[PDB]
DNA sequence: ACTGTCTGGACTGGTCGGCGCTATGATC
DNA sequence: GATCATATTGTCCAGACAGT
């Protein structure tokens, strides 16, 4: 429900480029391009940041206390 | 003009399930039965005649409340599908039928009784999620994304299997080779 | 292991693939002696029980 | 033998004996699903 | 489908054109009009219909 | 699927709920009888609500 | 690191490496491929859980030198060839 | 002696887990 | 309001059997 931290293949550290990711590509830019100037050459990590879907959000708001 | 791309199909056919949804069926009967149905039996059933000398009991109009819970204190409160499924309830609402006594042939004056409690299927139009937006069912602890159409039974989950059978009251004709004969069969 | 090049081209490309339920861990049973049916005194029957 | 106890809607803290509850249910919005709420001691966790 | 009342359909059909089988006996040259699996009547000309 | 009819969820709660019925408006019957028989025709009338 | 012997023939030495893998000991057997006096070196892992960390191995010389020399020969040519690959590293970076 | 008819029976093994169900009306 | 008797009586293959 949230972004690994690392990339499952190569241990590449993506999180913390992940919301500048999604904010660029909801903006109306290529998500290639951003993956590129992000520093997400090998398809590995690319995987791991374009095929991850946000889900935290929907979890919160239910307690369990 | 040029022809429609598949696109645009796809388009209207998305159209299609925005609107209806993936489970109509479900709801389109339980919308059905509620309206009508319970009246058809109760039509059909007609009046209970016991055995008590020019005395009758008439049956009128029948109406579903809203699903709630009678606790054993004696409190009653609204019922959420939540609530049944984390206490083992059964989510259902109260079932109210107008009984008209006849008197020497003369009809008194109706009184309406609980005749008992009748499951509620889940996004139904007697379920309180109905209308609801994407919030109020958050609030009430149910996902947005469930498509409902089913019955909560003593806090579990149980859906009704639609069954296919053959046509009602048509006759299909067949031959039997085996048995060297002209053999129609009809459902009534 | 051995580092070398090997002397095929290897395809290799992005699957979606899917964990089932069928885990070993909710599958493993292991019975030496225990409780018996009551009727047959025979061993009884689940991994449960 | 008391015990503390979370509300499930309201959130807020319940206390009540649950060996002679008349009826388990919250003060103050009337809820009558609870939650035990997490002990304050430590646990160790292995990271993986 | 959504079940609709019966009535209505068998009114709607008696206007339009359709003579009762009470009336007019099936014949070689009639089309037979059913509905719902049960023969209601007959029609000259089915295809118009 | 032209001679093939779908038993959606409405129809088989129609029937479940015809059966119940039948079976409330029987009882319903005893026990009317029965409180006739017992308490007498001057309860019974006295009060039919 | 542990040494282990299997059996010890009059010129075959069969032994066991505890806490190891396949990177030392594939290098160690092609070092040991380099001298002109082993006739037969070669490793395996017999099974991968059980004895992941527990290679087999084998060397085979000609007579001329006992397979525990070459097997030392070898460890200082890599000893020696990693000390050259380190300082020329140094050296590249500075 | 043939021939169609009535009746009885068996319906591949194992394993996984779930989900209900095992009283009621009439005195004293 | 507590207890007590009673609670209803699915096709196909093979063997045995009236009918002509
Ligand atoms: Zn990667
Ligand atoms: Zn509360």
């Amino acid at each position: 429900m949230i972004v690994p931290v690392r990339c499952f293949t190569c241990g590449k550290v993506l999180a913390d480029k992940y919301y500048e990711f999604k904010k660029r590509v909801e903006a109306g830019e290529d998500p290639g391009k951003v993956l590129d100037d992000l520093g997400v050459e090998r398809y590995c990590c690319r995987r791991t940041l374009l095929s991850h879907v946000e889900l935290i959000d929907q979890v919160m708001v239910y307690k369990v206390y | 003009e040029p022809t429609l791309t598949p696109d645009e199909l796809w388009l209207v056919m998305e159209s299609y399930w925005k609107e209806k949804g993936f489970v109509r069926q479900h709801l389109d009967s339980y919308n059905a039965f509620i309206d009508h149905g319970l009246q058809d039996v109760v039509n059909e059933f007609g009046e209970v005649v016991p055995d008590i000398p020019n005395f009758k009991v008439k049956f009128g109009k029948i109406r579903i409340g809203q699903p709630e819970f009678q606790e054993a204190q004696g409190q009653r409160r609204p019922l959420y599908p939540m609530d049944a499924r984390i206490r083992n309830l059964t989510y259902s609402a109260p079932l109210y039928l107008e009984m008209i006594p006849v008197v020497n042939g003369i009809e008194q004056e109706p009184v309406e009784v609980r005749i008992g409690e009748l499951p509620i299927m889940l996004k139904s139009k007697a379920c309180r999620l109905y209308g609801l937006s994407d919030e109020e069912l958050i609030k009430l602890g149910e996902d947005p994304k469930d498509p409902g159409g089913y019955f909560i039974i003593n806090g579990s989950e149980r859906v009704i299997v639609s069954i296919e059978d053959l046509a009602p009251n048509k006759t299909l004709v067949e031959r039997d080779e085996r048995q060297n004969k002209v053999v129609a069969k009809v459902f009534s | 292991i051995t580092g070398r090049r090997l002397e095929a081209d290897i395809f290799i490309g992005v699957i979606y693939y899917q964990r089932l339920h069928h885990m070993v861990a909710d599958k493993m049973h292991a019975r030496s002696r225990g409780p018996v049916q009551v009727l047959t005194k025979q061993p009884t029957e689940g991994r449960a029980r | 033998a008391t015990a503390v106890y979370r509300c499930a809607k309201c959130g807020k803290e319940v206390e009540l004996d649950l060996a002679t509850a008349r009826e388990v249910r919250c003060p103050y919005c009337g809820s009558k699903i609870l939650y035990k709420p997490r002990p304050r001691v430590a646990r160790r966790v292995k990271a993986i | 489908t959504t079940g609709i009342p019966e009535r209505e359909v068998r009114e709607y059909l008696m206007k339009m054109g359709v003579v009762p089988i009470e009336e007019r006996r099936p014949a070689p040259g009639l089309y037979r009009v059913y509905l719902n699996g049960v023969l209601i009547g007959t029609v000259e000309d089915g295809r118009k219909l | 699927y032209a001679n093939k009819r779908l038993k959606l969820a409405g129809d088989l709660l129609k029937d479940l709920f015809r059966v119940a019925f039948g079976q409330l408006v029987k009882d319903m019957q005893y026990q009317m009888t029965k409180t006739y028989q017992r308490k007498g025709e001057r309860y019974t009338f006295e009060n039919i609500q | 690191m542990r040494i282990e012997v299997i059996r010890r023939e009059e010129n075959l030495l069969e032994f066991y490496l505890e806490g190891e893998d396949h990177t030392f000991a594939n290098l160690l057997t092609e070092t040991l491929h380099e001298n002109e006096h082993v006739t037969f070196a070669g490793y395996t892992i017999e099974h991968p859980i059980t004895m992941a960390r527990k290679p087999r191995f084998k060397v085979v010389t000609d007579g001329k030198i006992t397979p525990e020399k070459a097997l030392e020969e070898a460890a200082q040519k890599i000893f020696d060839r990693a000390r050259e690959v380190l300082e020329a590293w140094k050296a590249a970076i500075e």
